[PDB]
This record gives C-alpha cells, structure tokens and sequence, in this order.
C-alpha cells in the first residue's frame, strides 16, 4: 500500500542524516535475500532461462541477476 | 432501555481456578443489519477506574490478559476466567451497546476464596 | 497514552448548578465522541450523557434529562458538562469515556477518565 | 437437495465393487452422488474447526520508549559503557560523536556515544499452530427426499464428526440405510505449515515459514507477562543527526503493514473456537448398507399440479414441484421424457424416484431435461401434467465447460484432483503418480512466484519453446508455457 | 512486518477468496506505473542500456522490459 | 513559520452502520438510500441465491 | 420511453451511452454515468460552466 | 401481463446546484465536499491563476465544479420473465357462413 | 500591469518605419508591446458585438400531429387522393395495403392507401446572420502605468472600438499621449460565411454549407405569422405494420440530436446584444504620438521595501510590487539588474517606466531577468534593497516554446500568423504569400476531415514516402504526413 | 452520443415492419452523399492514396470505396 | 438523423475552445470499440476479406483496419 512507495531518491539531498538511512538502506536487499534463502528452485529456474536465453556470457549474467532482483521485489 | 441482570453477585474463588459470569440481558442484542452482538465487560479494580476488558461479547480488548474470554449469543452471555490471579479483585460491570439509553449491569465481585 | 483527566469537581449545596469540565489529551479530539458517566458510592455504574462527532448532535439519559447540558470545546481539547437544578442524589463519581478507537458502535468506552468527585449536600 | 443453487456443485455419478466412491469436499462447493440403485444424496464440509492451540511464538506490533540513558567516553580511548546494556529488556547502539573542550574533553575528536532506551512491547501478535490430534471435520448429509422445505435449506442435514483417531464415522440416514464415511484427513491443508495470526482479534493461516520470517520483534512465546524480546533493533529508529547526539524514537504501530503483508493469506473467523472455513477434505463414501425408501410402493393415477413455477438452475436442474391430488398417499410418482413427440428418454432424475409420502404434502423433483425440446409427462392418463421446457445449450459447450471445471479443480487441488470422484481403476492411479511427480517438481520450481511473474515467465518460455526446434519445443511450450499462464490467471483465489 | 514480504504465491491455495485479493491484485502494477510517469528519464536509460547491451531482438525487449520492472518495484 | 495546510490524509479509520441490500437475478442492481452520502463508502459485489 | 415502447436486444440495450440506475423502484434513484448528458464548458481557459 | 424493470436509462435532465472550488498553481489538487456525494456530477480542469484572482502564484491552477443532478422523463427497459406470457391464437373453419 | 498571468501574452517587441508595428489581436490573450523610451502597453480584443441580426432560415426539431385523415383505393382502381394533398401543411405519404370483401372492397389485391396529417413546429431553430453593416469590435488598451491596483485587473483601461464603417480610430490614453490604431475589422474572421444558428437560448456560430445541408424541416424565416414548413417528411415517420393500415408519428424532440451534431462550433452569448467570443482582429499600431509619463522626473534617493514577494508570471517576467516609503512624491525609480557574482546586465524591464505617482500606493515593477541567478537592485545606493530572485530554465527551453508557439499561431491563424509582430519587409511578405498558396491547397484538399482520420492519413502518408524510392517526392510524402499529424493533433481546442 | 449505434444487424428479425426502416436505409446511406458533395477535394486525396497504395485496380478500387466510406463517417 | 455529420473539419477553428471537443472526439472513436467488442466475428471476416485482397502486408493491413472502420460507422 503506502510502504511500497518510499521517500528515497526523489532528488532533495543534505548533510543532516535522513530518516532511518540507517535501518531503511539494506531493508530492500535483505528482503531479496530471505526470499532466496526460502525459495530455492526460483534460482534454478532462472539458470536456465538465463543460459536458454543468453548467447553470451554477460547477457547470461545480467538476466539471471535481474530475474533474481524481480521477482522478490514484484512479491 | 434494556435492562442487565447478572446472575452472579458476588464469586468467591480460590487463585488457579476458574470462574464464569452471566449478564442475561432483557432483550437479544444482536443488531440486524451487521448480525454482531454488542456487549461490552468492563473491570473496576478496588480503588482504580475502570478498564474495558472484552469490547464485543468475544472479541477481547487489547491490553487484556489471556484468560479472558466470554460467550453468548442471544440473551445469555458470560464471561469466562482461565486461572484467577490475586489481581482478578474488582467489580465486573457488563454493559449492552445496542441502544442509546445504554444501561450497566449491577455487577459482580470477586474476591479469593 | 491517551490521557483523560477531570476538572471542576467540588461540593456545592443543593439546587445550586455547576460545571464540570473534561480535560483531553493524547488524540485528535474533533473526530471522536465523548461521553459523561457517573458512580454513586457503592451503586452500579451510570451513563449520563454523550456528544457525538458533530457538536450539535447530543444525548441524555432520562434520570438526568432536563437538568444537564453537555458541550464540546475541541479547539482547546477539552469538555464541559453543565450540571444544573442539582440533587442530593445526583452525587457520584464522574467519568469521562472516549468514543471507541476499534469497532462498529459509533459510541463506545475505551478509556475512562481519573475520575471526580461532586458532592450534592446541605 | 440442500446443494441446489450453490452454483459451485458437482455431480459425481459413478460406482465400483463394494460401490464405494471416493469425493473430495472444499467448503466452497457441494457433491452430489448419484447411483443405478442408491438414491442420489449430497454433501458438504460445512466447517473446520481445531480446538486446544498452543502458542508458538509471539510478535511485537507496536512499542513504547522509556528511560532513555546515554553515555559517552572521552575521545580515542575506550568505547562507551553502560551497565544497562546488559539487561535483556533495554536496546542501545553505539555512534561516534565530535568532542573537544566545548564538551568537556581533553583531546578532540570522534569519541563514543552509546544511547539505552527501554523497549516494553504492547499489542503483541500471537502466532499459534494446531497439532492433528485436535482438528475436527464435520460433514452434512442429505439425500433427496422431496420434502416440501428442502430446496437449498442450509440448515437441516445429517452431521459425521470426523477426527484423526477417529476418521471411520458413519453416519445413519433416517429410512435410508447407513452412508459409509471413510476418510483420510491426514491429507489436506497441511497443518505443519499453518500458523495462525491471532492478531487484534483476526486469524490468518499463513505458512509456517514466512510466519518466522517477519522482521517484527519475537517473543519467547510462552504464558508471561512481561516477556523478553529479541531482535528489537528494528523496531526503534536511533537517528544520529549532525554528529552533536543521536536521539531515540518507537517506530510506530505496525497494524496497517501487517494488513498489507497479509494480502495473499486466507481469513479465518476466530472467535471462541477456531473455526476455520477454507480447506478441503478427501472422503471415501461407501454405499452398500444405503438404501432408498419406497422402492415397491405402487404407482400413482391422478392429478398433479405444479404450485411453483419450473425454473432452472445454473447448471441445468430444473426443480420441478409438484403437489398430488389423489386419494392414495403412499404411492409413487411416475415421469417421462419426450423430445419431439419421440419415445428417447433422453432425460434424466437427479432424484432417485420421488415418492409422494401424504395426499397434499407438496413433493419437489429435480430433472437433469435434453439440450433440445423437452416435453416432461409426470402423471399418467389424459391429466398427465405436461411441463414444457427448452434448455438452452450445446453439447460441446458443456464438454468445454466441464473441462475448465476440471482445469480449475487441478489448480486448486495439487493432485487429489485425480482421486476427486475417481471410481477405482487403474488408469486413474498412473494419472495421480504421474502428476504427483511432476506437479512436486513444477512447484519446487515455481515456490513463491507473482501473480504477474507466473504470466511473464510463461510468455516468456511459450516463446523460447516456439523458438528452439531441437524437439525443445514440444515440452517447453505445452509443459510450461500453457500451464503457466492458466496458473496465473487462477492463482489469486 | 513491512509491506515487502506478501503471501501472495507461496504456501497454501484454496476456493475461498484470500484475504485482500482483489484490492491487492494490481498492487505492484500500479506502483510500477505510478513510479514511471513520475520518473521518466530512467525509461530512456534503460533504453540505451538494452540497446548498447547484447542486442538481439528478443533479448533487447527482455533486458529492457526486465529492468523496467526491476528498478521502480525495487526502489 | 505561519504554515498554511492544505490536506489532510487518514491514517485510522473506523467502519459503523454496515447496511445491506441484495435483489434477485434479472432485478437490477440492488439500490440503498445511504449510498448518495459523503460518509458512506458503499461497494457492489454479485451474490448466489 | 413517453408512450411508446419497442423490443430491443438485450446487448444492444446495456450498451447506450445514458445514465442509468438500478430501476428499484426508489423514490430518489442514483445514476452511474451522469456525465453523458452534462457539459462542462471551458472557454480561453479562466472559467467553466 | 406483469413487466419487472431491469435498469433505467434517462434521456432529459436537470441542473440544479452549481458549486465550484478552485486550487492555486502549485498547491495541488481541488476538492469539493459533494464530489463523494453520488448526485453531484464533478468534473476537473484547468485555469490560470494569478495576483487578479488574489492567489500570489502565477500559474495554471486547477478548478472543479459540481452539479447536482437530477434526472426527468426516463426510459424505463422493462423486461419479460417466461413466467406470465400468454400466446392467443384464433381458429375459424371454413363454414361457408354469408 | 494588465494581463500579466493570461496563458496565451505575448510580446511584440519591435516597431519599425514610422514607429509602427502590425499585430493579430486574438480574443485567447493580449499583446505586450514594447518599445524604446514609449509606454509599455497592453492591448486586449474585449468583445465582438453584432447588434443587429436577419433570420435567414429557420429550421426546427420538435413538432406535432393535428389532424389525421386516410384515403384508400381499390387494389386497381389506381392511385389514392386526399382533398389536403395539396395543401402545403400537411404532411401526406402513399403506401399499399391489402383490401378485399372484409374492406368492403370488391376486388383481392393489393390498395393504394395515404395519409395526411397537419403539421405545425414548435421550438424552431432560428439561424440567424449577420451582416457587415454594423458589426463592432472592442479592444481595450492598458498601459503599464505602474499603478498599485493594476497587475492582473480586468476592469480598468482605455476603450477603443472598431467598426467596419469607420476602422480608423484613436485611443486616448490618460497622460501618455494617443494611441493611433489601425485594423482591417472586415478580413479579421469571415463573417459572410457563417449563421449563428439560436436555438433554446444558446446560439452557436456555424458554417454557412454546413446550416443549409441539414436534415431538418425549413421555413424562409420571413417573419410570418404562420411559416411553410418544405421538408416536414423529415421529422415525422409513416409507420405500417404487416400491411394492413399505416399510422403517424411525429418523432420526438431533436434538441439533443442538435446538440450533438455541433461538436466542434463555438457557442455565443445570447442574451441581450449577440455579443461574441470567439475570432481574431488584424490591427496595426501607430504609435508616434506617445509620452512618456514624467520624463522630466526626478530620480528618487529612499529606500524601499517590499509588500508582496516577488513571483514568477509563465514566461519568466518578475512582478515586484514596492513600497517607496520616501518624501520626494513624483521621482521616478532606478533599476538595475545586477547578474551573478559581477556587475554585468543582462536583464531589461518591461514596464517602461517606473514612477511613484503617490509616496503612500505601492507601484510595481516588471523585469525580466537572465535565465541564471540575478539580484536585480531596486535602489539608488548602499541602501538599495538587493531582490534575489532565480530563473529556472536556458535559452534553449525560452526558443522551443517560442517555436512551439508559432507553430500553434501558424495552425489556428493560418496565413495571417505571418504578420504577427511583423515589422514589414520582403522577406516576411514572401513567406506569407507562399504559405498562403500551400494552405489553400491544403485546407482545399483537407477540408471536412475529422482529427481520427487526419492523423490516420497523416501516418499513411508518411509510411508510403518512407517506402518510396523517388527521394524527390519520398521527402514530400513525409513533409506531408508530418504536417498533418501536427495538424490532427491541435485542430479541435 | 445514442443515435449512433443503430439497433440494425442485431439478428431480430420480424415479418413485421420495423421501426423507421426506409428512412434509416436511406438516411445512412445518404448522409455520405451529402457529406461527399459538401467537400470534394477528398476525392482527390483518396484517389491519390488508393492509387499509390494499390498494386491493383481491384485493390485500388476497393481501397478508394473504403476511404470515402470511412471518412464521412469518422467526421 | 442531425446527429450524424457533426460540425467538424468545416475549418473555423479558434483559440478558445468548441462545443463539447473532448466528449465529441472520444465518442466518435469509442463508439467503433463498443461496436467491435459486441459483434467479434466481423474481425474474423474482415482478416478473411482482407487477406485475400491483400496482396502485401501493407496493404493487407490498410484494407483490414479501413474495413474495421467502416463497418461499426456504416451501420
Ligand atoms: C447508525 O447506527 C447507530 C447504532 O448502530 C444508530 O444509533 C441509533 O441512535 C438513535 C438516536 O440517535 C437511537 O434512538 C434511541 O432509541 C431508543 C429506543 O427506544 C424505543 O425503541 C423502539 C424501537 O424498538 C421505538 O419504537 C420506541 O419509540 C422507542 O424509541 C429510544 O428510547 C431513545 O430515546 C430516548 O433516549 C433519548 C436520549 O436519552 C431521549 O432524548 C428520548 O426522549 C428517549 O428518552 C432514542 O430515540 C437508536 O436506539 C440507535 N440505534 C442503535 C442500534 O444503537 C444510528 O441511528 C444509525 N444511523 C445513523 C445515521 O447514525
Ligand atoms: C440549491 O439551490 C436552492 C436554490 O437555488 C437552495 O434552496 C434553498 O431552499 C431553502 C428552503 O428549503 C431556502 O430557505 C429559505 O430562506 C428564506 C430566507 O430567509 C432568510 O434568508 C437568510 C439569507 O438571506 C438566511 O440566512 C436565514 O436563515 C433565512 O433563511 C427563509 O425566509 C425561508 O423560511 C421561511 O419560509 C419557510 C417556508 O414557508 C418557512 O417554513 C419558514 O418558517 C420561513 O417562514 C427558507 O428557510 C433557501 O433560501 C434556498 N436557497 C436559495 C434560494 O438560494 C438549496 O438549498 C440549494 N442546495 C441544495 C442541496 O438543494
Ligand atoms: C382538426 O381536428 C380538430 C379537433 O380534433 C377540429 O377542431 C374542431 O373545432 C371546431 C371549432 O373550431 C369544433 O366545433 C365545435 O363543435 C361543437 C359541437 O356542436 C355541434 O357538433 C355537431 C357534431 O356533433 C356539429 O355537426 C354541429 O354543427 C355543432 O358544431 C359546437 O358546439 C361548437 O360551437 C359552440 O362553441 C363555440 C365556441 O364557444 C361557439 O362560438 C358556438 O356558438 C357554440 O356555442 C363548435 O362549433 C369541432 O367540434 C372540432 N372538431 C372536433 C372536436 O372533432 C378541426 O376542425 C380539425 N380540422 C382542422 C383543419 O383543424
Ligand atoms: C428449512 O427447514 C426447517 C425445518 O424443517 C423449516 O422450518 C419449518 O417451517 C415450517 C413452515 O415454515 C414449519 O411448519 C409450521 O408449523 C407450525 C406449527 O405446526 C404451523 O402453525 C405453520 O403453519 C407451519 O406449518 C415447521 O415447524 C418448521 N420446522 C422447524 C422450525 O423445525 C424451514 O421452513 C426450511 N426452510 C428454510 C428456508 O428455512
Ligand atoms: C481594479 O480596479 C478597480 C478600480 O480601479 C478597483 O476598485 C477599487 O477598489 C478599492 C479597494 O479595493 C477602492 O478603494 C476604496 O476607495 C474608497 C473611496 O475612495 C475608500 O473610502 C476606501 O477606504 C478604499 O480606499 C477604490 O475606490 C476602487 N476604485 C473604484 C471603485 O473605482 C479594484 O479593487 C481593482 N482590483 C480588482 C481585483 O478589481
Ligand atoms: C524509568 O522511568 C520511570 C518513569 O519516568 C521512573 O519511575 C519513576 O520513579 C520515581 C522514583 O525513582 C518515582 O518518584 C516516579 O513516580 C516514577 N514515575 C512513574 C512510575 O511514572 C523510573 O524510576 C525510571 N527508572 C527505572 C530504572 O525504571
């Protein structure tokens, strides 16, 4: 709802710490994070898109990270 | 103007015992357009002011303890204690909030047997 | 942390009016109703009257309709009960319940006030 | 006939050796069994309820912040100390902040500045599960008597309570013989995985392991009331601001995130026992004792009358209802079914054989007409009543529909879909290994997947499928592709 | 918790309607859209992105649809 | 200083005088008179019967 | 309408351009798509009717 | 015989009350205490604002007005249930009658 | 100053010759134009007057049936006639119907039948037209006299009005001298070719084709007491079920059905005078006989201060209203805008010249600032009050609204947008000329078009020259196609 | 608005005559005429269009009906 | 009937704004899309029509939608 939508990198940046720039600056990637730790075969899957998707190594790189960053974030 | 009447006046109990009171109202509360029963159990510890308890018949109120738990659907509803502690001392008031002129029960007291 | 607290509270001799006055905190005081609630010594609690969100929509209980008049100063956070025509039955111990934060009643108690003694007496 | 206009109800009709029949039950819809020779009865897992919950683990919702108790050492020695640190119920964090002589201190420089603050929790969250041994099923029977008030009549019926220790119950239909209930409620919502979010007077059955992965505060979660909490640090913001001193501030009341961390959990009504109404339930119903009554009453010949309007329902019944004028009560209707004026009986009586049991007892009969004309003779003589009637449909249209209803019932049955109805056979226990197998591996790979990710994932596999022409295709595109987009477009039930 | 951890896909799925599903369907979707139209410029980043990365046309749509979903959600 | 507000958004709601109406297949939308209130929040939805 | 009355496909009827309401026989009946027959003029751009 | 009304189109109308609510350029949006209510047919636009309106911002504000509506002379979509219809059909013989 | 905060100003900022400049007045927005050591003026076209109006032809939507009279015939004895046939006010059509001895007839075959009924209109639609005779447009002039209540009023300034008749005319501003005015009132907006059709009480502005091709009964509108109505077959319908008599039908009311086939045509006010308030005006500006007020000033030595904080009008021009708060009345005022960090101008005003009439009222000032950060100094020395003020934006933004803006002039005036400011010369003359020849041929084989079908045909085009191999008419194509979906985008305001 | 839409073509067909049945043919049929006469530099545009379009004089035929059927009736 | 053949294109446009100008125009689109969701077995016609005169993608795209717009608008 509101807590999808959070007040980062909207442009107005100063010296004085933010709100919660502490807590709030990792929340995001540790969410990944237990989410990969509790579904695992999500991370098979996207080996073999990215490798039946990819023609070269990098290409197979950025879309097995992006398919990990997504999916998560989507849900 | 409905009137309560509670069945028990005065429960004397011994500490890690149960305990059930009855506020038998006059006329079914249950308003018809949402089928919720509006009865309300307040406590009025010796000396203090009182509290809410369970703010539906039961549906308990926050702050409350665990053993609270009440019951009752048309007429006849109560209020179930677990295991009564040495603070359970009080008056427990139940009330019905289904009409304006809203009416206390007499209410009951405990105290350990 | 709501905090209700009472004011006003004094004797006075029968026939002679007073008014009570029920100082709020710790919440938006506009968007919710109020009510008045009195214990005579060793009786069972009694309703007195209530205020709705809207100022001018009140109720009062019959024992006591006709002699009271509840008013609300919400931009001061506070609120006033006239008592007049006073008897020497009407002593008791006022409250002062705020409306219901969860539920489906429009009027409800949550939290009740500290609470203040008015003696009617000669 | 207390599954008439439910609209989520159907009809399982076969029947084996000992004519037992195995019919899976989902709180959301009712069965209906019908027989050569038993009259057709159905059922409905009216609630599950568990009873005796224990409380697993506890979780903070909301805080409040007291005593708040700083210290600082003088700067490049030593790191701030607090004897309150310690203690279990105080948090505290350590920041550098800038001293000099304004300060006090001797040297300048960043020196340390721990802040303690006392966390004592309100408006916990219970989080509760339910051994087996506890959970109760109960099941309601009726069999189509005719009864004048029994169209739809959620009320009367005939209750087995089903438990684990005793899963056997059979129940005893009143002049109809003894439906034979054994069920294995073992399978089903698995209740390993369920813990229930007794939270300001809402249930919830969320998994057990995204239940443990809340970042809110956990209690021990025993019966105290003044309980220790771990993991407090994120539920009070310290905010550093500048570097002069930080400060020490509650969060708030997480009431409104949990609400939107629950979207995809199912309700529960809680209160007093916990009754809960999602679920689904795999039951064997065995017929052999089950009788009809009045198989050798005689037949009538007299007047009937319709004294309600024939109207059909959504899946075709009709509901005809009829009241005899005749002087013999105890007697038996007849019926016939003409399409055109032809002899096919192309008809058929969701009843078994309704029988009139009083001389003006109104009796109701559901019909199952053809897909064309249908002229319905009950009585016989020139004052057979004669129900004209034009069921408007194909045959391939109800095929069609039938196979999304099945398509609906795999998706939200993981394989007990292939033992719904399933009348013995050998074939359906290759069907069920088989979509064991592979329904185990395809949701070990697709674990936790958007509502919006299963179609783009599908899309996305379709095309790889219609791409790649080393025989990938055939298995790529109609394993995955297909299925996935019809998953989710379903998923969010 | 945070609004970043739903039950949407894992776990159980029954014929009842969970809770909050129809208001929650679209969630993610309209923030995705809310967070593009206010942020334009990111479009034509990721734009240049898919095209100066592993360009072939179904990988440049992929990586460029892929990362437009990514960023705005993961925020 | 001298802040001038311009809106007020809600935090804690509170739901009273839940109402009902339903009507028959092929009757039309069912119709209640608190719907033409700024107070009330009313939804449809399709029921079986 | 006014007098006369003619026979239409049922499609054809839901899909006008008109407001409409439940037909519920309410004293006071509450329009959908009220803003089919109601123009909001806007003239230069300093006012509207 | 018997007639149920499925759903009502209207064809004429009314206008009754008209309130409007203007915004400064930059404060936001315009909102109007009847635009929740059910009758009143609102709609939103723009304007520009300035030091002749009494705003203090130049600007392009935004304005909204309110109509209540009512509505007169309606179509009424009557619909037949199979319920109640009556076929009538007439039979003459060839009876050689003058 | 004047309409300072209207979406469509714009200044003209060049006077060439005899101190004269051409302008399109258009009724959207005013004119700023400055000039060197002349008042800044303002010039608005107010209102469009046409005081006197003919009744072309009236058309009208609703009507009613009177009498209703049939006059049948024999299946052969040919033709049906009614004694009202001929009579101009009653509607008559012929039909056939089926007669035989039940008709009383005679003969089996097939009748001639008509009916007649009396038609009278009600509510007629007036289409009224204006002549050039007197037609009598309004333009009022404000000078930017730096007066305390003059930055946005609407109600205050010099009257200048413009008829046919007698074009030239002279504006008499207060203090700052008159100024001459020169318009082509007949070439502003084709006025001939247009009727300004009044039906309820709304009159709408129509073309002149497009009112006489419409389906709809007409009368000449020569004010008689009772018109002749020469299609009334076209309100009212013959209907004839399964031929065996006809009836009639007057057909509702087309209000409505008007009121949807004017999309697209600007309404008018109708009360009183039919003033109007839509079109443009092409005027020319003299002005040599311009004062500047109080040259022979003073320069005032006090300080100021502000009473309302400096804001931006949409075009980047600052409205500073100031205070004097000094004993010497009628001096003038020093500005100067000081750019970033140095002491460079690059700012200019554009009220021409301030002066403090009274030493209570506060005047206010116009500047227009460099795009960058600018204090602009409002004082005479180390007291001057410095106003810091920022503009947000470069050149390259300012030059594509402009040209944006040209773009849309050029659209909506079409060949008359080429004299806009214009200062005269070759160049300019040419250039309209030859987008005067290209627009005629456009609008020529354009006209009629809907936007839909504008930016179809405009997409169309430019995909066949972007497939055609001839780049001589390939570049056409597409300089077609673009010009047309620029035009389908903007055509309807 | 609702005069667009005619009920026509809904498969309710009658032995009986319907409602305004000669004067809607015609009608339908006659506002092209009219709209046709009105301006006729479109005939140009769309032969222009239909002849550079067209390979055939069959597909250019019915491209040109197409086109002045289409555009009296998207006006 | 009058409400066909509206007062568009007849080349009088102004600064300041017609008669119902974004009801009109979105109406007259929308009104194609209301007809074409109720009747959809045209669209299999007019492809089937179009595809068989159609001689180039082009073309064969030109006729479709010009018949799609015909149709809705003719009737
Ligand atoms: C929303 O929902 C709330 C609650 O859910 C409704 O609240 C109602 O408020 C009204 C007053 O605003 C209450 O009216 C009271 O009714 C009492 C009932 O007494 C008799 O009831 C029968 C019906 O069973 C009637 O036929 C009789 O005529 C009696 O009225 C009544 O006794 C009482 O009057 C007495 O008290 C008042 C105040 O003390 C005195 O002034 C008066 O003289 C008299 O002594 C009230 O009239 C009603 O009971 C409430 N209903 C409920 C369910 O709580 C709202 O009405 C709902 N709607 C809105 C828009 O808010
Ligand atoms: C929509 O718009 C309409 C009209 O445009 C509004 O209609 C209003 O209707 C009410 C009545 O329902 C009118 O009230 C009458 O006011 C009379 C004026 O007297 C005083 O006016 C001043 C203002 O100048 C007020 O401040 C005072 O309070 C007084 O009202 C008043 O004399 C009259 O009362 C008299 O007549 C009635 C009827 O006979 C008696 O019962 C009464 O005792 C007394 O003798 C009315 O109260 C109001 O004027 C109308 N508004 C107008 C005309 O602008 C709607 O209210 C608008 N809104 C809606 C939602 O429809
Ligand atoms: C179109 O249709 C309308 C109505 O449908 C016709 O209107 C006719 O209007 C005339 C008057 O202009 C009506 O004449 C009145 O007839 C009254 C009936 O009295 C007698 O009726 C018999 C027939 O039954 C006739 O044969 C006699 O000659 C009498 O008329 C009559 O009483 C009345 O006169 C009285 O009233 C007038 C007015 O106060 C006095 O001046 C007079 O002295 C006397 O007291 C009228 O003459 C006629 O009835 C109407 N027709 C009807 C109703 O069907 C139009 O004529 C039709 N045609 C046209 C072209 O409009
Ligand atoms: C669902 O089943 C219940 C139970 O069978 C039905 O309730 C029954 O309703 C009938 C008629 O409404 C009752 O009969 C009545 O008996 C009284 C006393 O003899 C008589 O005065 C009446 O004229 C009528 O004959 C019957 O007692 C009652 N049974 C109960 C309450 O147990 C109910 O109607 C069924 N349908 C629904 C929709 O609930
Ligand atoms: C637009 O211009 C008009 C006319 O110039 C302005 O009207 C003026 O309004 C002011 C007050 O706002 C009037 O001042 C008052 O004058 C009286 C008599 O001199 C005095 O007693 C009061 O104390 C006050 O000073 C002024 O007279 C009036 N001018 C008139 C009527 O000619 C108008 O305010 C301007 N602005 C707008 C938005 O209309
Ligand atoms: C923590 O804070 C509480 C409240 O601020 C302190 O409680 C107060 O204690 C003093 C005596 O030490 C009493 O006089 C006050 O009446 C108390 N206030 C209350 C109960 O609200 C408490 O002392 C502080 N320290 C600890 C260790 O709890």
């Amino acid at each position: 709802s509101v807590a999808l939508a959070p007040h980062v990198g909207m442009g107005l940046d100063t010296r004085t710490q933010t709100w919660m720039s502490a807590e709030g600056a990792w929340r995001q990637v540790e969410k990944v994070e237990t989410w990969a730790l509790r579904h695992p075969g999500f991370t098979i899957l996207a080996l073999f898109l990215a490798h039946y998707i990819g023609t070269s190594l990098t290409q197979k790189v950025v879309i097995f990270i992006l398919l990990m960053l997504v999916t998560p974030s989507m849900t | 103007h409905i009137v309560m009447t509670q069945s028990p006046l005065s429960l004397s109990v011994t500490p890690g015992q149960p305990a059930s009171i009855s506020c038998k109202s006059s006329q079914i509360s249950s308003w018809g357009s949402d089928g919720k029963t509006y009865l309300y159990w307040y406590l009025q510890k010796p000396g203090q002011s009182p509290q809410l308890l369970i703010y539906e018949v039961s549906s308990r109120f926050s702050g409350v303890s665990d053993r609270f738990s009440g019951s009752g659907s048309g007429t006849d509803f109560t209020l179930k204690i677990s295991r009564v502690q040495a603070e359970d001392v009080g008056l427990y008031y139940c009330m019905q909030g289904l009409h304006l002129p809203l009416t206390f029960g007499q209410g009951t007291r405990l105290e350990i047997k | 942390q709501v905090e209700l607290v009472e004011s006003g509270g004094d004797v006075v001799q029968p026939g002679k009016s007073l008014r009570l006055s029920c100082a709020a905190s710790g919440f938006t005081f506009t968007n919710y109703a109020m009510h008045w609630l009195r214990q005579a010594p060793g009786k069972g609690l009694e309703w007195v009257a209530v205020i709705s969100s809207d100022v001018n929509d009140k109720y009062y209980a019959d024992s006591v309709k006709g002699r009271f008049t509840i008013s609300r100063d919400n931009s001061k956070n506070t609120l006033y009960l006239q008592m007049n025509s006073l008897t020497p039955e009407d002593t008791a111990v006022y409250y002062c319940a705020r409306e219901q934060a969860v539920g489906t009643n429009p009027w409800a108690f949550d939290y009740w006030g500290q609470g203040t003694l008015v003696t009617v007496s000669s | 006939m207390r599954c008439v206009g439910v609209g989520n109800r159907d009809f399982v009709e076969g029947l084996s050796g000992a004519t037992w029949v195995d019919v899976v039950l989902e709180h959301g819809g009712c069965v209906t069994t019908m027989a050569k020779n038993k009259p057709t009865l159905d059922i409905e897992l009216q609630k599950t309820e568990a009873t005796q919950l224990a409380t697993l683990r506890k979780l903070c919702i909301e805080g409040k912040i007291t005593n708040i108790t700083t210290d600082s050492r003088c700067p490049t020695q030593g790191e701030a100390v607090l004897p309150e640190e310690q203690d279990q119920n105080y948090v505290c964090k350590h920041t550098y902040v800038d001293r000099g002589w304004g300060n006090g201190c001797g040297l300048f420089g960043k020196g340390s500045l721990v802040t303690c603050a006392k966390f004592q929790c309100l408006e916990p969250i219970e989080g509760k599960v339910v051994q087996y041994e506890n959970l109760k099923y109960t099941v309601i029977i009726t069999v189509h008597t005719g009864d004048q008030h029994q169209v739809g009549n959620e009320t009367q019926g005939v209750t087995a309570e089903i438990t684990p220790q005793a899963s056997t119950t059979e129940a005893i239909l009143p002049e109809y013989g003894t439906l034979g209930l054994e069920c294995s409620p073992r399978t089903g919502l698995d209740f390993n995985e369920m813990i229930l979010l007794t939270m300001k007077n809402k249930a919830w059955m969320v998994h057990r392991q995204w239940f443990f992965d809340l970042p809110l505060p956990w209690a021990s979660g025993a019966t105290t009331e003044t309980p220790t909490w771990n993991r407090k640090e994120l539920l009070v913001t310290f905010k550093n601001a500048h570097a002069k001193k930080q400060e020490v501030v509650v969060l708030g009341s997480q009431e409104g995130a949990m609400h939107t961390a629950l979207t995809g959990a199912t309700e529960i009504q809680n209160s007093g026992g916990t009754s809960i109404f999602a679920g689904h339930l795999k039951c064997r119903l065995k017929m052999d004792k089950l009788e009809l009554k009045g198989m050798s009453y005689a037949m009538c010949t007299n007047t009937f009358v319709l004294k309600k309007e024939v109207s059909e329902t959504q899946h075709g019944t009709i509901l005809i209802k009829v009241e005899y004028k005749g002087e013999d009560a105890p007697c038996k209707i007849p019926f016939s079914t003409e399409d055109g004026q032809g002899k096919a009986h192309n008809g058929r009586l969701i009843t078994a054989n309704p029988v009139v049991t009083k001389k003006e007892e109104p009796v109701n009969i559901e019909a199952e007409p053809p897909f064309g004309e249908s002229n319905i003779v009950i009585g016989i003589g020139d004052n057979a009543l004669k129900i004209n009637w034009y069921k408007k449909g194909s045959s391939i249209g109800k095929m069609f529909e039938a196979t999304a209803r099945g398509a609906r019932r795999m998706a939200i049955l993981g394989d007990t879909a292939w033992d719904f109805g399933s009348v013995g056979g050998v074939l359906n226990s290759l069907g069920k290994m088989v979509h064991q197998i592979f329904g185990s591996a395809y949701t070990a790979l697709f674990s936790g997947v958007s509502w919006v990710m299963k179609i783009g994932i599908g899309v996305l596999l379709t095309w790889i499928g219609l791409n790649s022409k080393n025989t990938s295709m055939s298995f790529s595109c109609i394993a995955i592709g297909i299925i996935t987009l019809y998953l989710g477009a379903v998923v969010q039930a």
